[PDB]
């Protein structure tokens, strides 16, 4: 499973953002390992909106146009362990609750993080 | 048993699984459950990706395939619309079994009721009404058909969702669409 509980992340406008997401595997999760990040963003309706995904031991991206460019995986090897990831330069447009899904059948585990962005800094 | 023997699903959950008409462009959400002679189905499809978020002009009908092998395993490969590393299989818990399905022909569809070359016929179909966004006022079709994608001691499910001729800068996104079908065994 996924080493930490539901968090909420204060940051500021411009900033970058590092939403944690380690997970630890169980001899019987012997399936392939699926890495998914969702979001639904506070501004609109949308809810579990792709952001990143690693399939097949392949990352992919591109799927959340609003967040493109400006999210990538943390770590250099995901099958270690960590599927953190970090969003750079932070916009309002952010807000909202995004989720970390990582699958290993029969495994599976998620969490989730609110990330709040700010104009300018202080949550003092 | 960790695992239920009367289910088999995609996990209720399934991340992109499918690459429609670009890589894992869609989510393909898929349960098929054994009741004896009967299998209850509850399909539902979504574009993620690409055009399948922005139904194009032309566009009237989006449709997916799942051929399966003479013992009722899914087949990984064109035409079928789940990807290789996409999970298929029992139930097990929110995911799936990674146990062999060894009971495959009890979710086939029934060959004698459904032969392999006549996918044209009526009988081989399961058409209903249903509604794009789920919203009552964009009507649209749902044609189920049963072994007309099929090889030879195979057999297969096709969903064909029409009707979206009308129906633009809409992503493509379908209700939980309920179907069943006679067993093989």
């Amino acid at each position: 499973g996924i080493t930490t509980p539901e968090e909420m992340i204060e940051k500021a406008k411009g900033e970058t953002a590092y939403l944690p997401c380690k997970f630890t595997l169980s001899p019987e999760d012997q399936g392939p390992l699926d890495i998914e990040w969702l979001i639904s963003p506070a501004d609109n309706q949308k809810v579990d909106q792709v952001i990143i995904l690693y399939s097949g031991d392949k990352i992919y991206d591109d799927y959340y146009p609003d967040l493109k460019g400006r999210v990538h995986f943390t770590s250099n090897d995901l099958k270690s362990g960590d599927a953190s990831i970090n969003v750079t330069n932070l916009q309002l447009s952010d807000i909202g609750t995004y989720q970390c899904k990582v699958k290993k059948a029969p495994g599976v585990a998620n969490k989730k993080i609110h990330l709040v962005v700010l104009v300018k800094p202080s949550g003092a | 048993t960790p695992y239920d023997p009367l289910t088999l699903w995609t996990t209720p959950d399934p991340s992109p699984n499918c690459s429609l008409i670009q890589e894992l462009d869609a989510k393909l959400t898929l349960c098929l459950t054994k009741n004896g002679s009967i299998v209850n189905g509850i399909v539902s499809l979504v574009g993620v990706k690409g055009n399948l978020l922005n139904i194009q002009s032309t566009t009237t009908t989006v449709g997916v395939h799942l051929v399966f092998d003479e013992q009722g395993r899914l087949i990984t490969s064109t035409p079928t619309a789940l990807v290789p590393q996409a999970s298929w299989g029992y139930r097990q818990g929110q995911s799936v079994s990674t146990n062999t399905v060894t009971n495959g022909l009890g979710f086939m569809p029934n060959v004698s009721a459904y032969p392999r070359p006549n996918a044209s016929e009526a009988k081989s179909q399961m058409v209903s009404l249903t509604y794009l966004q789920g919203d009552t006022s964009k009507p649209i079709t749902m044609k189920v058909a049963f072994n007309g994608i099929t090889s030879l001691n195979g057999y297969s499910l096709t969903f064909m969702w029409s009707g979206l001729s009308n129906y633009i800068n809409q992503p493509f996104s379908t209700p939980s669409c309920s179907f069943s079908y006679i067993t093989q065994e």
